[PDB]
């Protein structure tokens, strides 16, 4: 170890963890938790960002002076990528959109960009590489999102064979597009579900569990060249999960079946939005994709993390969706949803 | 200083005062920002003789407190009663 | 006639000495020591049991009339078995004089609240309790006044570290301000300044 | 009226000190040694209490010396060894005490410099 | 003078420069490393030695009370110059 | 909107000033006093300087004492402007604040010209003052003073006889003389109720026994009488300043004793004794003989005192600061009985609170 | 001596009672207060046109710090550490060693400008006028780290501001 | 009769001489229950008699305030009430008794 | 060994005060979870309350017990009157602090602290 | 002493003397106390130091160019009351007030000399003797120092 990266202190804000991490896509939902955890223990974090600097302001309080470094980068320019990684010991890739745009599509963000980061990182001598894939990645999937995840995951593996690839289920948390997505359907009255959501099983995972898994993968030498599946502790039918969301938010729940073709037609309607789409056809498919069971892969327990149950943290996410009448309701008012042994 | 006669009369009348004689903005009546150098005086201890520090050493004349009573006639007060104050001849009543 | 030396006032010294023993004559049950400093301040050292009798006498007696509690505070001297010294600074407008009354206590012994004598003492005693941990009995409302809510310890104790044990920051994961063990990017640099040569022979202590 | 409390004074649960900085610390009770660069002895009069030294590391930004030890600068002065020990007992700290070192009395004789037959005779003044 | 390390980083007048593999140089990427280009060690060495006709000379740095404390320098050795310990000006005895 | 209980929760500006001072030499601790009542900076410095001078048994020279009184009264003007105009501003009269902070702006210029800092001058020190007046400064103070009384009149034309101002202030926050004494009040909080007390008169310091001035006294013990007392005190400060300008004597400005006050720079660079004493004063600092004093002054907000404990070394052992606003705010609940929400706004202003000194 | 601020007995003659009746009903004292704000409307305001115009300062002003040189270009600082000792805020950090020649010079000289109280004790303590507070007060930054000055930044400040600094010391050094 | 005492909350006394005779007399009676040799009894009887002599000798209220040298006559009456309250409390406190306890060896030794 | 008491003459009186304070805290936890809108459950709050009482279970000095009860009551008054904020109430749970090892080997790897 | 000077003349200036790599000599600071001479003779048993000339020009030194390299030579740094004899390795690195003093034991021999380790900001700056009458008195060897 070079002398500047020998750990020192007691793992606090002013300590030296010895980690020099470049986190791509740090300005997102997962990125803010990864940067927070890295900063807590005194890591040097490089945050290359495409967005406008106002949108990185929430990251600045997460590290001691000089520990959070911001760079500009473009996914299509390799000089920008190489400048951001050439001094790092671990590169973390959290890049992704849930929708396509006129400038970037699922192939671009889930294949070309991850491959370029892995390619440039390897040439720069970066030793650790963590890449976030998806539990349901599949070339036979209806959703181009999941098809692109399968291709990119493969690509990263050849380009950077020692990469740790992490495949989470849907991640729930304060800024998620999962529990919040279901709660915001109330603005349309009833909740449409394909086949009433009785033919779908989800295994959502908690954001902090995923973050701790990523942090523990950096330090663990066993995590190199491995693929992990980060899943929550319980499996639910989609109908029960959405019903549970509305029970915690104390909103009237009026589910009704909607066929795939009709509901695929609603997704394209919302895709017209030149801004962030409320929903897309791809999202409709992903929501209704049953979460795979991959026993051969290691999970959170193999990284020393106890998966946090949904029931213990839903109120943390869903309290703000309640009206004034129900804001103060406590965590014990709603019965847990039915699980699947 | 540049106000016209009419405005000077108007604002003088409105305030009831002669404002021009006591203007709140500063002009040429204030000191120059470049001044001749000073030559400051010296204190009384600047002497070449009869100036032994032991004879003008305030700190070394401070003594530990005088013990009046340790737990080892006319009544008195801490000081004489305070003399009563007098009304100002300048302006007793505001 | 000595421009740099502070002049003495032996009249005030004489007057304060006479009053100091006058108080010792009237309150012998409590007064343990009376002294007058070279700059003419009178201190009465009393047994803690006599806080109310002594302060009440100084306030109400016709030759005292110390109607104003200027200041009430504590000093921590760890080398003493009664480490805390409680200091009352009183002012008599009638006689244009000041007097200091001092007592002592430890971490576990309560001192009687002097709010019945001086209503000014209410917040001064909360501050002493807050910063030193001295408990004042029969206080109408004793609680922290200066330290953060839930703060642990008494910072003005000499053995409490300058920077404390905890520091605060905002944590994005829990979306609130959190407290965590203190780490300093630059440790406070302790200086050893005392000269090894004695400065004031008048205060030398026997070997 | 007074009560009998038949216990050794122990105030560790009402001082606010974290658990770690009561039982892992080691206080040293000593009289500081004279700074040998000077002859003055006025800094060898009182007893001191100090705690064990812990890690100091370099701040990555400026290179300053960082610390996570809240007691690094805590030094207490006491009149006697007994006072220091009593303060450490009631606070729960493990301590080591070191006897005061007083210089030995020397036999000095200016005339020894000019001895008729001894080796103390000097060859220069 | 301001050298440049084989990486290209400028070396300061204190001899500081991050070595290869020191992550801390990331702090200068997209920015710059602040280096004063006027090395005092070089500038003082450009002052000519002053010839004086006495064994002892005094230096206050010039400018009276604007200089440094006045010190007296011995010039007895002829194998070297007398240097001011405050400002580094050099003096030599004129035969 | 009737107030039934006022429970002031303070300590939101507690910065452990008194613990920090224990790690500082006596010189190093002086700037902490600028930052207590940060509206009366030099008055805070003077209270500390008097206390240290008393323990040192030294005396500042006459010119320094005169400069201290001069800038003490200038500081009283700075404080009373802030006290009255922010009080008026809280009651809804915003305009006088602007007229008068242009005068306050001119007084920061006097601060900056003697110290180089507009507010935290650190100018008054144990032994005298740091530097002598720059040439031409007393002329400028005189020009400022010659017009200030007119500015006070303009303030009075807006408030004093304004029936709206009187409605908001008359019979609000009445405190009896007996209560004010027992509650630890001082300054205008005593004189508003008729108590005839002013430490500049009864326990004078520096050269206050050489200037003539009148102490304003109220009759009804309410906000309006305390407002009038503060306004009249500004006129008396102008009266004192006029005497300080005419009576300013020549001579040195810090005690000619280089074991307390640092030598002049020219001497430090020439004399071996001066260099040694400069070196030691700016590293170890002067030692103070062991002792304890409670020293107090008539600060603009009332009695400001320090209980300063010395253990013989160059760093104070204990420094308890007596802030007048601490006692006054503790009496806010007493004064607000029977009043409405908007009166508590007036009562807070009449007490003239700055939480730097209250919380330290 | 004391005076009464509010101890008046008002006149009860008919003229005085009617003068107060007119005042109450006709709001005369309220109109008088309007006249005073009207008189300010027609005064020239005190605003200056910042940043084109600047507030007056004096040579003593305590602003941004700088490390100075002798005319030959040698550093004035001799690593005596008096400024570090006196700094009330412990804002100065210094390391030193013999330079490549025999000179006593600093290898580290930092000022944490976010610890500094701009008190000027360091320039008072300095025996060689090496560390000064300059006249610059317009150096606000976008990041905290930009206010942690190392020796290179401070030497640059001295080289940047020496022309003004030397003239300010020239105006004030006879008061010091 | 004065219009005001000038101190807020201190009302003007119609009959100051009569009030002062009653209060000093009450003080003296209360002092008669303190032990004879107690210093509080001796000093307080001494000063109380002195004031009582002035009250009888001088009938003019303005002139009486000049003798008593204790402020307004209403301030003197209040002070006599305070002393009377103190005397009653001193009987129960009994501070003429010997010192309750010596302090520890060097409780009052400064510097340490 | 004769000293001035605070509130309790002996340890049996002191334990009566301790039991009373425990009841007040036990009753309060349901309200505190509601008013402050905490994401912990009432059991968690009551478990934390129990934990804080058991760290002091070894005291044998009634004056020390009297002070802990005194401090515990001020602590409770801050909570009931909502002088505390959510951050102060949650400081008891140390959510953002990582677990420090207690075994020798884990301490050995990280650093030098005993 | 007094707080000021009345000396209105020029000062003496003495030339410096090389006595080896451990002790720096700035002899204009010497106050002619002869502590080094007496230590060199009596404690180290070396008669190399002395005084030359007389009057105001009397100079401490070796007269000839000579090294004072006793195994106890570093102790003349401590006894010298002024900065005339200072430590070359320690030169300019630290000031006294800013050092933290750890009382420790030397391990360069089996004598067990008591020392004070002076540290600053997590760095060892110098070694000083610590008086122990029954071991090293108040000296240490050069290897220890
Ligand atoms: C709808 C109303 C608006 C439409 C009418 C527009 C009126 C014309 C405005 C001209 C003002 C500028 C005058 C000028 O030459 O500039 C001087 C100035 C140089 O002069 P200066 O030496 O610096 O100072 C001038 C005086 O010495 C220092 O100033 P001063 O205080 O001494 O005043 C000088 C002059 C300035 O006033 C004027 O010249 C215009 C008067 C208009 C009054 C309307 C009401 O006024 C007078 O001379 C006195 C007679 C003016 C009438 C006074 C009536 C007071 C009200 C009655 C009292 C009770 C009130 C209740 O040049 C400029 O800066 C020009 C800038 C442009 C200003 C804006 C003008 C256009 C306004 C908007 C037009 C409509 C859109
Ligand atoms: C021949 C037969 C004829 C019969 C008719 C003859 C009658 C003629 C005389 C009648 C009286 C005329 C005036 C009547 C108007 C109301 C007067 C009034 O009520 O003002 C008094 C009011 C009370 O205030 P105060 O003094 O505190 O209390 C009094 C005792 N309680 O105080 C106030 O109201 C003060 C209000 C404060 C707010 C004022 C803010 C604005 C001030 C400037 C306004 C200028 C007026 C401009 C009007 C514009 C016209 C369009
Ligand atoms: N439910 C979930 O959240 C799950 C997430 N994942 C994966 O985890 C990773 C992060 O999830 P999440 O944090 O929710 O993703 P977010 O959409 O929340 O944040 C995406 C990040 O990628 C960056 N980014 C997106 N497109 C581009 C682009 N074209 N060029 C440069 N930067 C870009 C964004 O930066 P900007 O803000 O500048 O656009 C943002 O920082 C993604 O790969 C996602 O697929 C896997 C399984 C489930
Ligand atoms: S101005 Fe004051 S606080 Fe700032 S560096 Fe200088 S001495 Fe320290
Ligand atoms: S700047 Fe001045 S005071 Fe500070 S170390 Fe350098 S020479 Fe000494
Ligand atoms: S010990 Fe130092 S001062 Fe004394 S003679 Fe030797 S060199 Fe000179
Ligand atoms: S520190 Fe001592 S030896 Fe050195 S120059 Fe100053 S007085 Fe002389
Ligand atoms: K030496
Ligand atoms: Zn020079």
């Amino acid at each position: 170890l070079h002398h500047a990266v020998i750990p020192h202190g007691k793992g606090g804000r002013s300590s030296v963890s010895g980690i020099v991490a470049t986190v791509f896509g740090a300005t997102g939902f997962l990125g803010r938790y990864v940067v927070n955890h890295l900063g807590r223990m005194g890591s040097q974090v490089i945050v290359p960002h495409r967005c406008e600097p106002y949108d990185t302001m929430h990251l600045r309080p997460m590290g001691d002076l000089g520990q959070i470094i911001f760079m500009d980068w473009n996914g299509r320019d390799k000089d920008s990528i190489r400048r951001a990684v050439e001094h790092s010991s671990v590169v973390i890739n959290l890049v992704g959109r849930e929708w396509e745009t006129q400038n970037f599509d699922f192939e671009d963000v889930f294949v070309k960009i991850p491959q370029a980061i892995a390619q440039v990182s390897k040439e720069a001598g970066v030793e650790k590489f963590i890449h976030i894939s998806h539990l349901n990645a599949d070339i036979k999937s209806s959703s181009k999102y999941l098809r692109s995840k399968a291709v990119g995951e493969k690509e990263v593996r050849e380009t950077f064979p020692e990469a740790t690839i992490i495949k989470p289920a849907e991640i729930f948390g304060r800024e998620d597009r999962f529990l919040n997505y279901f709660a915001n359907i109330r603005w349309f009255g009833g909740v449409p579900l394909i086949s009433l959501g009785k033919k779908t099983v989800k295994q959502p995972v908690y954001i902090v569990d995923v973050t701790k898994g990523i942090i523990n993968a950096i330090k663990d030498p066993d995590a190199r060249g491995k693929t992990f599946a980060f899943v929550g502790p319980s499996r639910y039918l989609l109908f029960d999960l959405v019903q549970y969301v509305f029970a915690v938010a104390h909103r009237p729940f009026l589910p009704y079946p909607l066929p795939h073709f009709a509901y695929r037609w609603i997704g394209r309607l919302f895709e017209i939005s030149p801004f962030e789409p409320w929903t897309t056809r791809d999202k409709v498919e992903r929501i209704h994709t049953t979460d795979k069971i991959l026993p051969h892969l290691p999970g959170l327990e193999d990284l020393g993390v106890e998966a946090t149950p949904l029931e213990l943290k839903a109120i943390e996410v869903l309290r703000r969706h309640r009206t004034y009448r129900w804001l103060s309701s406590e965590i014990e008012d709603v019965q847990p949803a039915k699980t699947i042994p | 200083a540049s106000a016209t006669r009419f405005i000077q009369w108007l604002r003088n009348w409105a305030s009831g005062r002669d404002l021009q004689a006591k203007l709140q903005l500063r002009y040429q009546e204030i000191s120059k920002r470049t001044q001749p150098p000073p030559k400051l005086p010296v204190g009384p201890s600047h002497k070449l003789s009869n100036n032994y520090y032991c004879t003008r050493d305030g700190r070394r004349e401070a003594m530990p407190p005088s013990i009046v009573m340790s737990s080892q006639k006319k009544a008195v007060s801490p000081a004489p009663p305070i003399k009563r104050w007098e009304l100002s001849q300048d302006e007793p009543y505001l | 006639t000595r421009p740099t030396v502070r002049p003495r006032n032996d009249v005030a010294h004489k007057q304060l000495s006479a009053f100091g023993e006058y108080v010792a004559e009237i309150l012998p049950k409590y007064v343990q020591q009376v002294q007058v400093s070279c700059f003419n301040e009178l201190e009465i050292c009393i047994h803690p049991d006599g806080v109310i009798p002594v302060l009440t006498f100084l306030r109400d007696h016709s030759n005292a009339q110390f109607k104003s509690l200027a200041d009430l505070t504590a000093v921590d001297i760890p080398t003493r078995q009664n480490r805390f010294e409680i200091v009352y600074n009183l002012l008599s407008l009638r006689f244009n004089s000041r007097i200091r009354v001092k007592t002592y206590t430890d971490e576990l012994t309560p001192i009687e609240s002097s709010v019945p004598v001086y209503k000014a003492a209410n917040w001064y005693e909360r501050e002493i309790w807050d910063m030193f941990g001295v408990f004042f009995a029969n206080h109408p409302d004793l609680r922290r006044i200066l330290t953060d809510y839930g703060f642990e310890g008494h910072p003005f104790r000499k053995d409490f570290p300058l920077s404390g044990y905890v520091e605060l920051r905002y944590d994005d994961e829990v979306k609130r301000v959190v407290a965590e063990p203190v780490e300093l990017a630059q440790e406070f640099r302790k200086f050893d300044l005392n000269s090894p040569w004695e400065a004031f022979p008048a205060y030398r202590q026997p070997p | 009226q007074l009560i009998t409390v038949d216990e050794k004074l122990d105030i560790t649960t009402i001082t606010g000190v974290p658990e770690e900085h009561i039982k892992t610390r080691k206080a040293r009770i000593f009289v500081p040694a004279r700074n040998n660069m000077q002859s003055g002895v006025n800094n060898t009069k009182k007893w001191k209490m100090e705690f064990d030294t812990r890690e100091r590391w370099e701040n990555p930004l400026m290179g300053w010396a960082s610390t996570a030890d809240p007691l690094s600068n805590l030094v207490l002065t006491f009149s006697t060894k007994e006072d220091a020990v009593a303060f450490a007992e009631k606070n729960g700290w493990s301590y080591d005490v070191e006897e005061r070192k007083v210089p030995k009395p020397k036999s000095k004789s200016y005339g020894a410099n000019f001895s008729w037959n001894k080796r103390t005779r000097v060859s220069t003044k | 003078g301001v050298r440049t390390s084989p990486t290209g980083e400028k070396v300061t007048h204190t001899g500081q420069v991050y070595d290869d593999g020191d992550y801390r140089k990331v702090r200068f990427v997209g920015r710059q490393k602040e280096v004063n280009e006027n090395f005092a060690i070089d500038l003082i060495a450009e002052q000519p030695v002053s010839q004086v006709g006495s064994r002892v000379i005094s230096c206050d740095g010039g400018g009276g009370a604007l200089g440094h404390p006045r010190v007296y320098i011995n010039l007895d050795k002829e194998t070297k110059t007398g240097t001011c310990g405050y400002c580094g000006l050099q003096f030599r005895q004129q035969h | 909107e009737m107030v039934r209980k006022c429970d002031p929760h303070i300590g939101l500006l507690h910065r452990g000033t008194e613990k920090l001072i224990e790690y500082k030499t006596y010189l190093q601790a002086l700037p902490y006093f600028d930052r207590l009542d940060y509206v009366s900076m030099m008055c805070n410095e003077q209270a500390y300087s008097l206390a240290v001078e008393k323990l040192l048994n030294i005396r500042p020279p006459p010119r320094a004492q005169w400069i201290r009184v001069l800038f003490g009264e200038i500081t009283r003007l700075l404080n009373h402007i802030m006290a009255v105009t922010t009080h008026a501003l809280d009651i809804g009269a915003m305009t006088p604040f602007f007229w008068m902070f242009e005068e306050r702006e001119k007084m920061f210029e006097f601060y900056e010209r003697v110290s180089g800092a507009r507010m935290h001058a650190a100018y008054v020190r144990p032994g005298g003052v740091h530097q002598d007046l720059p040439l031409g400064l007393m002329d400028d103070i005189y020009e400022f003073s010659k017009n200030f009384s007119l500015r006070i009149d303009e303030l009075e034309e807006m408030l004093t006889n304004n029936r709206i101002w009187r409605n908001r202030t008359v019979d609000i926050g009445i405190v009896t003389a007996e209560d004010a004494l027992n509650y630890g009040f001082s300054g205008v909080m005593l004189r508003g109720s008729g108590i005839q007390w002013d430490l500049r008169k009864t326990q004078p310091y520096d050269v206050y026994d050489q200037v003539e001035f009148d102490v304003p006294i109220g009759s009804r013990g309410d906000c309006y009488d305390r407002y009038l007392c503060r306004v009249e005190e500004m006129r008396q400060s102008i009266r004192i300043i006029s005497q300080c300008l005419n009576k300013m004597p020549p001579g040195e400005i810090k005690v000619d004793d280089a074991k307390v006050s640092p030598p002049k720079r020219a001497e430090m660079k020439t004399s071996m004794e001066s260099l040694i004493h400069h070196f030691k004063l700016y590293t170890e600092g002067y030692q103070v003989p062991p002792g304890a004093t409670y020293t107090a002054i008539e600060a603009p907000k009332g009695e400001f005192g320090v209980y300063l404990v010395s253990d013989g070394s160059s760093r104070p052992y204990r420094c308890k600061i007596k802030a007048p606003g601490f006692a006054h705010l503790a009496g806010l609940d007493k004064m607000s009985k029977g009043h409405m929400l908007a009166d508590v706004v007036a009562i807070i202003g009449t007490q003239d609170i700055v939480f730097g000194e209250v919380d330290r | 001596t004391y005076k009464y601020v509010n101890l008046r007995e008002p006149s009860m003659d008919m003229k005085s009672v009617t003068d107060r009746a007119a005042q109450t009903l006709l709001w005369t004292e309220l109109i008088r207060g309007l006249g005073m704000t009207l008189s300010y409307l027609f005064r020239e305001p005190a605003t200056i046109n910042y940043p084109f115009e600047k507030g007056p300062l004096s040579p003593r002003f305590r602003g941004e710090h700088a490390l100075r040189r002798y005319p030959s270009g040698e550093e004035r600082c001799i690593a005596c550490k008096l400024c570090e000792a006196v700094c009330p805020a412990q804002a100065i950090t210094i390391e030193a060693e013999p330079r490549a020649d025999g000179s006593r010079r600093t290898t580290r000289y930092d000022i944490d400008m976010t610890k500094c109280i701009y008190c000027g004790f360091c320039q008072e303590a300095c025996p060689v006028d090496a560390i000064v507070e300059g006249p610059n007060f317009e150096f606000s930054t976008e990041t905290h780290e930009e206010l942690l000055y190392n020796k290179e930044k401070l030497l640059n400040n001295g080289d940047k501001w020496e022309a003004e600094i030397a003239a300010n010391i020239q105006a004030d050094y006879l008061y010091r | 009769l004065k219009k005001t005492t000038g101190l807020v909350g201190l009302a003007v006394c119609e009959t100051p001489h009569e009030r002062l005779k009653i209060l000093y007399t009450k003080i003296l009676d209360v002092l008669g229950h303190i032990p004879k040799n107690a210093a509080y009894r001796k000093y307080t009887e001494q000063i109380t008699n002195e004031k009582l002599s002035m009250v009888k000798a001088e009938p003019d209220v303005k002139k009486l305030e000049e003798r008593l040298q204790g402020g307004q006559i209403e301030e003197v009456i209040l002070q006599a009430e305070n002393e009377l309250s103190l005397a009653r409390k001193m009987i129960q406190w009994k501070p003429w008794e010997p010192l309750v306890e010596e302090p520890p060896a060097s409780q009052w030794k400064w510097p340490i | 060994t004769s000293v001035k008491p605070i509130f309790s003459r002996d340890m049996n009186e002191a334990k009566r005060r301790v039991r009373e304070l425990y009841r007040a805290w036990y009753r309060e936890v349901p309200n505190t979870v509601h008013l402050f809108q905490l994401d912990i459950s009432v059991k968690q709050g009551r478990d934390k309350v129990r934990e804080m009482f058991k760290k002091n279970a070894h005291i044998t000095d009634p004056r020390v017990v009297d002070l802990l009860v005194i401090k515990g009551k001020m602590e409770l008054e801050e909570t009931i009157k909502v002088w505390k904020q959510r951050t102060h109430v949650m400081r008891f749970f140390h959510e953002t602090e990582a677990p420090r090892p207690k075994d020798f080997l884990s301490k050995f790897y990280v650093g030098h602290d005993p | 002493g007094s707080d000021r000077s009345r000396f209105l003349e020029g000062k003496r200036a003495v030339e410096d003397k090389n006595i080896g790599p451990l002790v720096k000599t700035i002899m204009t600071r010497c106050i002619q106390c002869t502590r080094c001479i007496r230590f060199a003779s009596e404690i180290a048993g070396v008669d190399d130091l002395g005084t030359t000339g007389r009057g105001n020009d009397m100079q401490v030194g070796t007269y000839i160019e000579k090294m004072f390299m006793s195994e106890l030579s570093g102790n003349i740094i401590d006894i010298c009351p002024v900065g005339a004899l200072t430590s070359k390795p320690y030169a300019f690195t630290a000031r006294p007030w800013e050092t933290r003093k750890t009382e420790s034991i030397d391990v360069m021999d089996a004598v067990g000399s008591n020392i004070v380790v002076s540290t600053r900001t997590g760095e060892v700056m110098r070694i000083l003797p610590r008086m122990h009458e029954d071991i090293n008195e108040e000296w240490i060897s050069d290897k220890t120092r």
